[PDB]
């Protein structure tokens, strides 16, 4: 779609990814 | 002392020579100055303590929307800004 929408898409896989990686750990 | 317009400009030439892992790894790096890495840690355990099934998808539905809340709003806007310029470069001027 819009170069913002792939913008957000990246930014939010990357921190998603992130939050992923932290929730896992449980602690 | 106005470090700020130059790393960004510099950043952006960086990118373009082929070191794409700047972005996600400089992403990570103002998260972690500014704190946010260690603010999710402890909304995990608050989350946790509340339900107490310690199911990770459900405990995800709630830390995640609020984690992408977080973020200082700078952070977002410079690594936002980078990605975009970044895109511009693969993707027809527009």
């Amino acid at each position: 779609s819009t170069i913002d929408s792939i913008s957000n898409g990246i930014l939010n896989n990357l921190l998603t990814t992130l939050i992923q990686d932290i929730v896992a750990r449980e602690t | 002392m106005d470090t700020a317009q130059l790393k960004s400009q510099i950043q952006q030439y960086l990118v373009e020579s082929g070191n794409y892992e700047l972005i996600s790894n400089e992403l990570k790096a103002r998260l972690l100055q500014e704190g946010w890495v260690d603010k999710v840690k402890d909304l995990t355990k608050s989350e946790m303590n509340i339900n107490e099934s310690t199911n990770f998808t459900q405990i995800l539905s709630t830390v995640e929307p609020k984690a992408l809340e977080m973020v200082s709003d700078s952070t977002r806007e410079t690594v936002l800004k980078q990605i975009r310029e970044f895109l511009e470069e693969i993707v027809d001027t527009q």
